[PDB]
């Protein structure tokens, strides 16, 4: 059974897309949603048997490399860290291939859509179940691939071609740096097997844990987008939105959460690289939060929540929480999933439109989607009591309750972040739903009012939500966001939870916090983001729909204006990427091909050489004007100048030296 | 509708 | 008879079948061809018949024959470990090098498939000959045939580039020619099992290691003697750029197998950092250019010079893991260097007339076979997995990196860089518009000859990719022959 | 030989396709030019050159445990 | 213990792996000298594979009380990974130590 | 509406609106293949799921029916 969540999803895709020919649209939906489904129901078995009753299961099924010390096998190891992350991956992904039954009817090429999202869902698979760091690296690369091929679906986008090569592109500059470890790995224990490098972990040189754990952590930036390796992902939502929900909201983006976790009983043996995990994942949770404000977009607002919540992931593993970092993870992934599934029926509503300056209104238009989108908001800003409220908060007072200055220190800067979640939360809810409408006429134009004399029959159209396959996964994922963080908050919160005893998920009693986190910590400061949540919010409230002055004051200001534009074009990093990195790039290949390559290469070389030499030639041919007197002389002179070498006893440099003068003053002309 | 495969 | 002796013959029947019908049968030009292709099938099951009698285990090299007729330049044939896969490539490609220009030539068919016929006996015995001056007899005699067929059937400055191919591999011969006469005037001959056992001085070391590189370093080729390439590459018959670029390339790479690794210990264990600084500055520099490449077919020839940087450092890593992956790295590269050319030189080329890529825009809608294949064919360019192209990458990076971090480090940018001209061209040419508008004019996308030319060279990169133990397995007990060096509790024991 | 599909010849794109053929007869040797030629030739490689000669046998990881040292030079 | 295959029979060095006291001109010797000592080195590292493959079924089998019920093994590889490395046969062939 | 589109462009995934007559039949005839080789699959995994700590009886364990490394050993350990 295990091997088999490995190969259904497989197999439905080259049907989907090699024999989607011979299967149809609607065949490739029912062979690649069934084999997700199947999957997803396997999934859901191993955990009851893998993680509850403590049995991890290893497949070997052949070699993959033999090199001396080197033998990494297509082998797979489940255990309790695994199915956990198969959970996430395979409800959604299966939610987003019925999602996508409802959104992409009208797109023609269907059947290649189809197949790309159950080949997704086959790497991720094999990311999570490897036994070892390179068969994690096919994964790796595998998802890299299905979501370039998946950015650029709509390839006569130009937009969508850029985005595909930054998201492909970024993802290798990453890869480099996870490859350059993984010989790190290769070179310092002689395998990358997971049993092998984590047993002798504890025993390895400091310095080549450091080493190793640098390379992992750069390339955990590129995969979940960081606060250098990101501007992939933004842009990453040219995709069609099932692409974003599956891909670049849960899964695709926690690849490099999954490999601090999985790499912890490595990386816990050198303080450093957790350091560098608390104050990046800080940094990029404040970097993300505030840029989300000022966007005109909800596909690339919701984008940018994904590397806030990403942010705050990274941070609890430098609190050497992994068990915190799973239980966030896979709650965070149900809701967004929802926010962005919500939002995609909104886009299917009004005619495809992305701007909230043309959205309002809607609240009778959409009451369901507003219904759901705001549950997962709910649970997005950590409102008490709900799937997001265990998983986000309980990371703050976990910060807090490392009493040290770091600890302390990230606390407000995630708390200044967590307020600017509270204000995107709203903005999304407000200007989309809980405003006047900004739209043209025929978003709200219903039928109850005539309006019409000889078109009563069409030109209503006046935005209804998604019909039954667009709306199922709404309601399924919105029962989760509801209660799914409650019922496993000892699964894998608890407080003395064993469920972690197969050395899935190393914890170094050193730096133990768990109890500190709900004792030593003050009252006031567990509530703090309770209290900035209701508060925050209602100024949002009060500054729109009900002064709507105060905002438009602080944007004209000249100090005003440019903190509005500078945090909307997301830092100028971008700007500072493309001008001094790539374009950079450009022009040392352009000065390589034209200066060097077809330039002085080919002058001091063959184009050189052929025309001096064909130069020097002609004038010793000038020498030869057959006349018998100049040829006597020419004679005389060979004569009188071998006398000369000989008996005078010139060193030999005298001849080797007028030779030279000859032959270069031959090839002076005249 | 959906058009035959050609 | 030898079975190596009869894949050097095979070639020479189908030439002599070739040029004697036409006394026999106006026969039609179809009948030629049926006989070049018939003729490389039958080196190939010679060469699966040797692989399937072949033994992974012995140092003795297998499948001699007995000569004892001793004159002054006998020849005499081999196979190991390390020269089998080379001979498996050769005869593996030479069949689909003449498929790909089963239409493409016109003009002196019989001139083209006698020289591809010749080409191949010539190539097999470079990697079946028993001592350094029979490989020099056969490394150097490629020259004329090869300048031939470009003056013969090549693009329009055929006649620059067919001179560039044989002035630059003349002269960095001559400089391996001075090497090989050096080690045959001291060991008093060139055989391998004698000239191997045979020590140098240090200094001879030096002076024999020079002349050697200078003559890889112009064959590899390393950037800055590479122009050679970028010409005859692009102006080659499609059937001649796949010799060139699959089998052409890899003489040096198993060069470096017989002549510096077992007979130059010392001088290449200190001479790596010149090594590492030309490959680095070689992958570095040949990927910048590749990425601003507008001939299609000049981009594709001018990452094989990025690669082949690669699997040169790892030759030089004195790494079992290094020496094993850059034979991989090149016996993958044939591949997909093979389909890239025919992808760029053979499927754009043969329907447009042109290689300029501002002519090319958004395939994909028209074509969508070639788009498929093509954009594996890109991804094993760039290394990914799946891929044995990966696993050569990976394992020469390994060795590459463990011998010199700085230059593996230096030579790791390959991932980040390779992808960069692989995908920016695919996304150019398959991608990145409905089509081009300069196509006034719909196209037909493959056909069945120009699906299964690259049906096949795709499965061989893959299906070693996932299994590439079908290659190492062999490989392992000879290549330990050519590592140098020895443990403090392992060496010397009693 | 054979005769290919119709096209759209660009003589902007046509002309643009020589000069690039064609740039390598143009060359000539400047005090901007013999810069770029020196400084990617000589000096960078030389830079790369010195580096690998400078830390060569000097670091190995193979099995160095706790309170040992990469280093061996 | 298990008794050697057939197979174990052709491929089996039949002489101990040195050059010491050996002629070089006897190239059925010289040969077979190189083998052995490459059979050594080879096995030495199969070793490292095998007390990798008794390791990992450990570490599976005990998972938090790895770090102190299956740390003989762990030794055991530690030590192999150190000195079982293929090295050639090149560096013995050529150079004399003579302790 | 429908996008115009050529009608000469053979794809392997279909092409732009593709769906046949008989996409219904092929489906079970492919359905059938996924079938086949997943059971085929399973078998395999049946055969080489490797365990080192054993279920107590009364838990809720799905495995115990097809899988044999626990199978052998539960009649094993009916023998007393
Ligand atoms: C544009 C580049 C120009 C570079 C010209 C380099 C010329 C090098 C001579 C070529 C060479 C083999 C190379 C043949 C093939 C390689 C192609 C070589 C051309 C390079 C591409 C001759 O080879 C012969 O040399 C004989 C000895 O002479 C030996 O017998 C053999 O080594 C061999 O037969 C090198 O052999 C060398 O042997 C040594 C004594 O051991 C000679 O003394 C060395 O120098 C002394 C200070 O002067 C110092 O005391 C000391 O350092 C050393 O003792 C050398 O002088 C040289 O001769
Ligand atoms: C984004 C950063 C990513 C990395 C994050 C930080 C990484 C930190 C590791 C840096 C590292 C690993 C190199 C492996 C590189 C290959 C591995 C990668 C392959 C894949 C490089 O260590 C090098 O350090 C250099 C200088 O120290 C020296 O190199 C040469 O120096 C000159 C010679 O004459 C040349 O002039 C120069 O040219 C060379 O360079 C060598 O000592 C050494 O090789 C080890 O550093 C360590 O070195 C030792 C001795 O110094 C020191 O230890 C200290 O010793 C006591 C004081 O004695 C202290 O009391 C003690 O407390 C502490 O223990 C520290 O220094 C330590 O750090
Ligand atoms: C570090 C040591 C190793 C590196 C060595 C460094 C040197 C590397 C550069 C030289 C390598 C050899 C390449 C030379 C290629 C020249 C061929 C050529 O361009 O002419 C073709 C041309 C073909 O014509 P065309 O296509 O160029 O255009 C003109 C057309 N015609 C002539 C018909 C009107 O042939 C010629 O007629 C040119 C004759 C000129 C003589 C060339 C002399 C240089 C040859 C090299 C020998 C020099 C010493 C070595
Ligand atoms: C085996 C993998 C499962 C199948 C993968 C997708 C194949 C679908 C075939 C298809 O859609 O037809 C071509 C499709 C057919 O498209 P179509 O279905 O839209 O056809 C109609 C539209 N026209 C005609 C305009 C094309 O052609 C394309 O549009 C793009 C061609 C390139 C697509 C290449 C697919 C990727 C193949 C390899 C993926 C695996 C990467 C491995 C990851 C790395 C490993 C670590
Ligand atoms: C494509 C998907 C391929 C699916 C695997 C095909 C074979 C499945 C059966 C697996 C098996 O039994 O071995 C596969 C074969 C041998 O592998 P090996 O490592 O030698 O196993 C014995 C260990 N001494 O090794 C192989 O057959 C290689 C797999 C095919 C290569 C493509
Ligand atoms: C402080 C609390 C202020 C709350 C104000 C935000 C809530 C009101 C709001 O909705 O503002 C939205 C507006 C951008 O939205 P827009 O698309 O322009 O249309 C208006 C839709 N409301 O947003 C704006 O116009 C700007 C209003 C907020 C500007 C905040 C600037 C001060 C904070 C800058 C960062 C300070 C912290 C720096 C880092 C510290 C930690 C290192
Ligand atoms: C590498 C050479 C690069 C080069 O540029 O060579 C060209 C050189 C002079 O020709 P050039 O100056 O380019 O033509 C005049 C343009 N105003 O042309 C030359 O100087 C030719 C140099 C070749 C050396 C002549 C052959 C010497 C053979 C040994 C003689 C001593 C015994
Ligand atoms: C000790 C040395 C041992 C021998 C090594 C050197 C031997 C070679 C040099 C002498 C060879 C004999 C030929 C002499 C010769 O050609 O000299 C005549 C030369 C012609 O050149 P020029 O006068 O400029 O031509 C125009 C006519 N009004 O008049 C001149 O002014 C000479 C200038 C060019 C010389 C070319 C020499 C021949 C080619 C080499
Ligand atoms: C050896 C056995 C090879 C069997 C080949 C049988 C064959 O039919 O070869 C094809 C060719 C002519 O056959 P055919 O297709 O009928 O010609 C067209 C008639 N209008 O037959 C021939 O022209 C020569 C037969 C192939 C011999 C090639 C030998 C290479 C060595
Ligand atoms: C050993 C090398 C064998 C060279 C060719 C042997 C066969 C031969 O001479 O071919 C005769 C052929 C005459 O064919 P014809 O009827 O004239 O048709 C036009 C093609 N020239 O004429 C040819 O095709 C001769 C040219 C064949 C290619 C020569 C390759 C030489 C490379 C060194
Ligand atoms: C499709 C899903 C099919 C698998 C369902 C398995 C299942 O329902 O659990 C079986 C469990 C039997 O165990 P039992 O011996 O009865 O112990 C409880 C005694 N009162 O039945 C039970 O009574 C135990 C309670 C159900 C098991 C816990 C369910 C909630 C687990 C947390 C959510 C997991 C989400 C993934």
């Amino acid at each position: 059974m295990y091997l088999s969540i490995i190969i259904l999803p497989l197999l439905g895709s080259v049907v989907s897309g090699f024999f989607g020919r011979k299967v149809g649209v609607s065949g490739a939906q029912l062979i690649t949603c069934s084999s997700v489904i199947i999957t997803t129901i396997l999934s859901i078995i191993a955990f009851f048997e893998v993680g509850f009753n403590n049995i991890p299961v290893t497949i070997n099924i052949f070699r993959w490399i033999d090199s001396e010390w080197f033998i990494i096998n297509w082998g797979f190891q489940y255990d309790s860290l695994t199915v956990s992350m198969l959970i996430p991956v395979l409800i959604i992904s299966s939610l987003v291939h019925i999602y996508s039954i409802s959104y992409m009817s009208s797109d023609p090429h269907n059947q290649r859509f189809f197949s790309y999202l159950s080949l997704f869902t086959f790497m991720m698979i094999i990311l999570v179940t490897a036994n070892n760091y390179l068969l994690m690296f096919v994964g790796w690369e595998g998802v890299g691939v299905c979501s370039y091929l998946l950015v650029s679906f709509w390839f006569t986008r130009i937009a969508a071609n850029q985005s595909s090569i930054s998201a492909f592109l970024t993802n290798r500059v990453g890869d480099c740096f996870l490859t350059v470890g993984m010989f790190a790995i290769l070179w310092s224990l002689g395998n990358l097997d997971y049993a092998t490098v984590f047993s002798l972990a504890p025993y390895i040189n400091s310095n080549v844990v450091i080493i190793i754990g640098i390379c992992l952590l750069i390339g955990a930036m590129a995969k979940s987008s960081q606060v250098g390796l990101h501007v992939w992902l933004p842009m990453a939502m040219e995709g069609p939105t099932p692409v974003s929900a599956l891909i670049h909201a849960a899964t695709m983006v926690t690849a490099g959460v999954y490999l601090l976790m999985r790499s912890s009983p490595l990386i816990e043996y050198s303080s450093t690289v957790l350091l560098l995990c608390l104050w990046l994942g800080a940094i990029t949770t404040v970097f993300s939060s505030l840029i989300g404000l000022f966007q005109q977009d909800i596909k690339k607002v919701i984008a940018y929540s994904t590397m806030s919540q990403l942010g705050m992931m990274v941070l609890s593993i430098g609190l050497s929480s992994y068990n915190i970092a799973l239980f966030h993870l896979v709650n965070h992934a149900f809701y967004k999933a929802l926010l962005f599934l919500g939002a995609g029926s909104v886009i299917h509503a009004v005619a495809d439109n992305q701007d909230f300056r043309k959205f309002g209104g809607l609240i009778s238009y959409l009451p369901l989607t507003y219904s759901v989108m705001l549950i997962a908001s709910l649970s997005l800003v950590a409102f008490p009591f709900m799937t997001g409220f265990y998983s986000k908060d309980f990371i703050l007072e976990s910060a807090y309750g490392q009493f040290s200055f770091s600890g302390v220190a990230v606390y407000i800067i995630a708390t200044i972040g967590a307020i600017f979640t509270t204000l995107y939360s709203v903005k999304v809810l407000y200007l989309t739903f809980l405003s006047n409408p900004n739209g043209p006429r025929t978003y709200y134009r219903l039928a109850i009012d005539n309006f019409f004399s000889a078109q009563a029959i069409k030109s209503y159209k006046p935005a209804h939500e998604g019909d039954f396959f667009l709306t199922l996964p709404l309601v399924i994922l919105a029962l989760f966001s509801i209660f799914f963080g409650f019922i496993t908050k000892d699964i894998f919160i608890g407080l003395g939870s064993n469920f972690f005893v197969d050395n899935s998920l190393f914890i170094h009693p050193i730096h133990e916090i768990m109890i500190d986190t709900e004792f030593a910590v003050p009252v006031l400061f567990k509530l703090l983001p309770f209290i900035f949540t209701i508060s925050f919010s209602v100024i949002a409230l009060t500054l729109s729909e009900l002064l709507s002055e105060l905002v438009i004051y602080f944007k004209f200001s000249r100090f005003g204006y440019n903190i509005f534009g500078f945090f909307n074009q997301r830092f100028l990093i971008e700007f500072f990427y493309n001008k001094y990195i790539t374009n950079l790039i450009l022009n040392l290949g352009g000065q390589i091909t034209k200066i060097l390559d077809k330039g002085s290469i080919e002058l001091f070389g063959p184009y050189g050489l052929e025309r001096g030499l064909v130069k020097l030639s002609k004038n010793i041919s000038s020498l030869s004007t057959s006349h018998v007197t100049t040829y006597a002389l020419y004679i005389l002179v060979g004569f009188i100048l071998y006398l000369i070498y000989n008996n005078l006893l010139l060193d030999y440099s005298y001849l080797l030296l007028i030779i030279i003068l000859l032959l270069l003053l031959m090839m002076i002309g005249e | 509708q959906y058009d035959p495969p050609t | 008879m030898s079975l190596l002796y009869v894949l050097l013959i095979i070639p020479i029947i189908g030439i002599f079948l070739i040029s004697t019908i036409d006394s026999f049968y106006f026969f039609n030009v179809s009948y030629y061809k049926k006989i070049a292709l018939i003729t490389t099938i039958l080196n190939l099951i010679v060469s699966l018949i040797i692989y399937i009698l072949f033994d992974f285990s012995n140092n003795q090299f297998q499948f001699i024959q007995e000569n004892l007729d001793l004159s002054f330049y006998d020849i005499y044939l081999g196979v190991d470990g390390v020269s089998i896969y080379f001979v498996l490539l050769t005869t593996i490609i030479m069949p689909i090098a003449l498929v790909s220009n089963w239409n493409s030539i016109t003009n002196n068919i019989k001139s083209y498939l006698i020289i591809m016929l010749l080409l191949e006996t010539l190539l097999l015995a470079v990697f079946l000959v028993l001592d350094v001056l029979l490989f020099y007899i056969f490394f150097e005699s490629i020259l004329p045939p090869l300048f031939i067929l470009i003056g013969l059937f090549g693009s329009s400055n055929k006649v620059r580039a067919s001179f560039y191919i044989f002035l630059y591999t003349l002269l960095g011969s001559l400089f391996l020619l001075l090497s090989i006469l050096t080690m045959s005037s001291i060991v008093g001959t060139t055989y391998f099992d004698v000239l191997l056992k045979s020590s140098f001085e240090y200094t001879t070391q030096l002076f024999l290691f020079f002349g050697i590189f200078i003559a890889f370093a112009v064959k590899t080729p390393v950037w800055g003697l590479n122009s050679w390439l970028l010409r005859a590459h692009v102006e080659s018959p499609l059937g001649g750029s796949i010799v060139l670029a699959a089998i052409v390339l890899k003489l040096s790479l198993y060069g470096v197998f017989r002549l510096i690794l077992p007979i130059l210990p010392q001088a290449s264990l200190n001479l790596t950092y010149i090594v590492y600084a030309i490959g680095a500055i070689t992958v570095l520099y040949a990927s910048f250019s590749t990425l601003r490449t507008v001939d299609v077919k000049e981009l594709i020839a001018y990452s094989s010079v990025a690669h082949a940087a690669i699997y040169l450092m790892g030759v030089f890593s004195n790494t079992i893991q290094g020496l094993e992956g850059a034979i991989l790295l090149g016996l993958a590269h044939g591949f997909v260097s093979s389909g890239l050319f025919i992808c760029a030189g053979g499927i754009l080329y043969d329907r447009t007339g042109t290689r300029l890529i501002y002519f090319f825009r958004g395939l994909t809608q028209i074509m969508p076979l070639f788009s498929l294949f093509f954009f594996i064919l890109c991804l094993g360019n760039a290394g990914t997995p799946l891929t044995l192209n990966f696993v050569g990458e990976f394992m020469s990076l390994y060795g590459t990196l463990e011998r010199l971090p700085i230059a593996g480090m230096l030579a790791s940018t390959s991932i980040i860089f390779s992808a960069a001209y692989s995908i920016y061209m695919y996304n150019r040419i398959a991608f990145g518009g409905s089509v081009s508008l300069y196509f006034i004019d719909c196209f037909r996308d493959l056909t069945k000859r120009e699906f299964f030319i690259l049906f096949t060279l795709v499965s061989f990169t893959v299906i070693l990719g996932i299994y590439p133990s079908f290659v190492l397995d062999g490989l392992h007990y000879n290549i330990s022959s050519v590592v140098y060096g020895i443990e403090p509790n392992a060496s010397y024991l009693t | 030989g054979l005769q290919h599909y119709k096209i759209a010849m660009d003589p902007a794109l046509v002309r643009l396709g020589s000069m690039i053929s064609n740039r390598y007869k143009y060359f000539r040797w400047t005090k901007r030019t013999a810069l770029v030629s020196f400084m990617y030739v000589v000096v960078v490689p030389s830079t790369i050159g010195y580096l690998a000669y400078k830390t060569d046998g000097l670091w190995d990881l193979r099995a160095k445990r706790r309170g040992d040292l990469i280093s061996e030079r | 213990p298990t008794p050697e295959s057939e197979a174990f029979l052709a491929k089996k060095p039949q002489v101990p792996p040195t050059f010491d006291g050996v002629d070089y001109e006897d190239n059925k010797r010289l040969k077979q000298a190189q083998d052995a000592i490459i059979r050594e080195q080879w096995v030495q590292v199969m070793m490292g594979r095998l007390v990798r493959e008794e390791l990992s079924k450990c570490y599976y089998r005990e998972g938090v009380n790895h770090l102190e019920k299956c740390g003989k093994l762990r030794e055991r590889y530690l030590q192999l990974l150190a000195n079982a490395k293929v090295k050639g046969y090149l560096f013995e062939q050529q150079n004399y130590w003579s302790k | 509406p429908k996008i115009p589109y050529p009608k000469h462009v053979w794809s392997p995934a279909g092409g732009w609106y593709a769906q046949p007559a008989n996409w219904k039949q092929n489906t079970a005839i492919f359905g059938l293949v996924i079938f086949g080789i997943t059971a085929m699959v399973w078998k395999y995994s049946a055969e080489h799921e490797v365990r080192h700590k054993m279920p107590e009886p009364d838990r809720f364990y799905p495995s115990r029916y097809w899988v044999k490394q626990i199978k052998d050993y539960e009649r094993a350990q009916k023998e007393k």
